[PDB]
């Protein structure tokens, strides 16, 4: 199998079923020194903004000098057929 | 030029209580190509209306106590305009009798009752129609009520009465109206007289606007330490268990602390005193979501919990 | 010249009457619905009961079997063009879309 | 998807954004004269296509469309469920009257 | 082949907190909470409601699990001793999951001696 990359492993997005999404998730520090990455939510592509979050992410992440981010997404409303795709897109490429 | 003629031998029958069904026939002198012609119907009184038709009839229902008014036009869709003719309009007068002998506040309700005997129909819907005498009406008027609903008319037959004989309001033990039915119950009210006729008085009454949801029944609750737990039964009701709201209200005979709390199941659980008397009581309603807002069921009889 | 309340009164009485002259064929396959609320597949229904009639002889009770059971869907082609014979403004159609989810809600779970 | 809270929540945002529905005030869709909802479905969701083929697109309203569409992906469905199946005739005239008897005693 | 996560917004709802407000009725004392409206009421909420002692920790604090539910009284507390208290929600209807929302803020409120 594709080893998962570790924004998606600890990526979370919660909702509150009325005006906003809140995504959680991290990465490693390692990673940051040679590949920036940016979280994209699909209409056609969206990027969503973020901000450094020392909240810990939802999920525990597998390194010690991981570091957490959280992003807020706001939508006017939902529905129970919605099927949110997140996904990491390298901002340089590779 | 297309130029499209009226309809022609547009009349209103009177097909039965608060109904008319209008006829039209196209117009022989009409031009006679493969264009597929529709029809447009105008309603003038008393509720304005208008909608698009092909066939050459329309059944609308409507009050008939301030007369009709009904008016229809040939029209052809093309991809750009529509064209239509000349207006053709036919109206249905007022009935006759002196003015303000009709009657006022028609306050019309349905309970509903199990019915326990037909294998098929287990839910029975009973009609109570109350109203006041006209204000020029004479002493001996005779108030006869009907009701219709579907494709089913009936005559009253159980009435009260005032110290004059007249008919103040009526009772229909069994009728035909469907508990989960979703059409127009029409209640005509006419009269006679040996000194001056009576102007009817005719009402279209949404189901949902005038059913009175029973009270449920059974509602117990059982002290557990410092727990409550209150459960009953769905009110008597054609709808299923899942289609009606609640509250229970507590209330508290010591301190006056009252509790609303408005839920969909049929269960409600809470946290109170133990050293403290309480009552509950529940009420009940067909949920918005399976048919449209009513009135909301009595309160159910009080059930006394706890020791003071 | 009978009206629309009794036909189907008069269909069951003639069907119970001729159950094996009707199912005398094995290798005859015609499709049945599985689901409920019946209102739906009329179309089959009927579609069926032409495969049958072109199938079983014409002769006897079974023939006037079949003209009642034409004549029964005469109605239900009626009621099919009802739901499309009038045009109506946006707010009546968006309340009967309430009453269809009502439906929809109340039975149709 | 559990089907109720679909329809369910289909009524509610139709309860909502009535307005933006009635938004113009011309068109004309298919309306069935009788009550009979669930033989004109098919009716019914063709004017829910007209609907969706003029309206503002985009907002909540674009939003509820796509539960009606699922709705209508459900009765599609079960529309399919009534043929390309299989059976001797014999239940078939079961299935018969039975549709005989709930056509006569419950319209 | 691009890795993507599917979220549904349906199966994580976390609510916002409640606020929670204490009342003294006669000489008990009882908790009320609401919560911010949905567009839908007919999704359901389970209440998961704390309260402890001043000198106890939340760990050692009396919980319970209310469903639908906007109050309770509390029991007879002793006097003269602080009091705290706080509320958690989440959705409980079939076709509707997700985590507990975070805890509302502590309220306090001193028994009369
Ligand atoms: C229309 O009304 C006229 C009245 O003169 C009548 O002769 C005719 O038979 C009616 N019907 C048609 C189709 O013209
Ligand atoms: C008719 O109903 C209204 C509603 O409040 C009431 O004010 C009025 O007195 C009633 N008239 C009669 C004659 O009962
Ligand atoms: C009242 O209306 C009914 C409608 O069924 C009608 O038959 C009757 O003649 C009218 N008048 C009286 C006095 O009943
Ligand atoms: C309520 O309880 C009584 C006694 O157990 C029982 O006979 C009855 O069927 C129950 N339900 C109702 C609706 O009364
Ligand atoms: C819908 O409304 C627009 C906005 O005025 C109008 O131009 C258009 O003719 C309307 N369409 C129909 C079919 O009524």
């Amino acid at each position: 199998g594709a080893e998962e990359t570790i924004p998606l492993q600890t990526l979370r997005c919660y909702n509150d079923y009325t005006s906003h999404i809140t995504c959680r998730w991290a990465d490693t520090q390692d990673a940051q020194r040679l590949v920036n990455v940016t979280l994209i939510r699909r209409d056609l592509l969206e990027p969503v903004s973020c901000d450094l979050s020392d909240d810990m992410p939802w999920s525990a992440c597998p390194h010690p000098r991981c570091v957490p981010r959280r992003c807020v997404i706001p939508c006017q409303s939902f529905v129970v057929t919605d099927v949110d795709y997140f996904s990491f897109q390298p901002d340089r490429p590779l | 030029k297309i130029s499209l003629l009226p309809p022609v031998n547009f009349t209103i029958k009177v097909t039965g209580l608060a109904q008319v069904l209008l006829q039209w026939k196209p117009n022989p002198d009409q031009e006679q190509r493969n264009v597929n012609l529709e029809y447009q119907v105008k309603i003038n009184a008393p509720k304005e209306d208008d909608y698009e038709t092909r066939i050459t009839e329309s059944k609308c229902v409507t009050i008939l106590h301030k007369g009709f008014s009904a008016s229809v036009r040939t029209i052809l869709q093309n991809d750009h305009s529509l064209l239509a003719s000349s207006w053709a309009s036919a109206e249905l007068h007022a009935p006759p009798g002196s003015p303000g002998t009709s009657i006022v506040n028609l306050t019309c309700t349905t309970n509903t009752t199990e019915d326990n005997y037909s294998r098929l129909r287990s839910y029975q819907v009973s009609l109570h129609c109350t109203w006041l005498v006209g204000t020029d009406a004479p002493e001996d008027t005779q108030y006869f009520l009907y009701y219709r609903y579907g494709s089913w008319t009936e005559e009253c037959q159980e009435y009260s009465k005032d110290t004059l004989g007249r008919n103040i309001a009526c009772w229909f033990p069994r009728t035909f109206i469907l508990s989960k039915g979703r059409d127009w119950l029409a209640v005509l009210v006419n009269g006679s007289s040996k000194h001056s006729a009576i102007r009817p008085f005719d009402q279209l009454f949404a189901l949902h606007a005038i059913d009175q949801i029973n009270p449920p029944l059974n509602v117990t609750a059982e002290i557990e330490g410092t727990r409550l737990s209150i459960q009953w039964e769905k009110p008597v009701s054609a709808f299923p268990i899942h289609c009606f709201d609640y509250e229970v209200k507590i209330h508290n005979t010591r301190n006056g602390y009252l509790q609303i709390e408005k839920l969909m199941t049929n269960a409600f659980i809470s946290i109170i005193d133990d050293l403290s008397k309480y009552d509950v009581q529940v009420r009940a309603a067909v949920s918005s979501m399976c048919r449209e807002a009513g009135l909301w069921s009595e309160w159910s009889q009080p059930i006394y919990v706890g020791n003071d | 010249e009978i009206p629309t309340s009794a036909l189907v009164k008069e269909t069951l009485a003639l069907l119970s009457t001729h159950r094996t002259l009707l199912i005398a064929n094995e290798t005859l396959r015609i499709p049945v619905p599985v689901h409920k609320n019946h209102q739906l597949c009329t179309e089959e229904i009927f579609q069926g009961i032409g495969t049958l009639e072109s199938q079983t002889v014409q002769g006897g009770t079974v023939e006037r079997l079949f003209k009642n059971l034409s004549l029964i869907k005469k109605y239900i082609d009626g009621q099919k063009k009802k739901c499309g014979e009038e045009r109506r403004r946006v707010n009546q159609f968006l309340d009967y879309l309430q009453e269809f989810l009502g439906v929809m809600n109340t039975e149709w779970i």
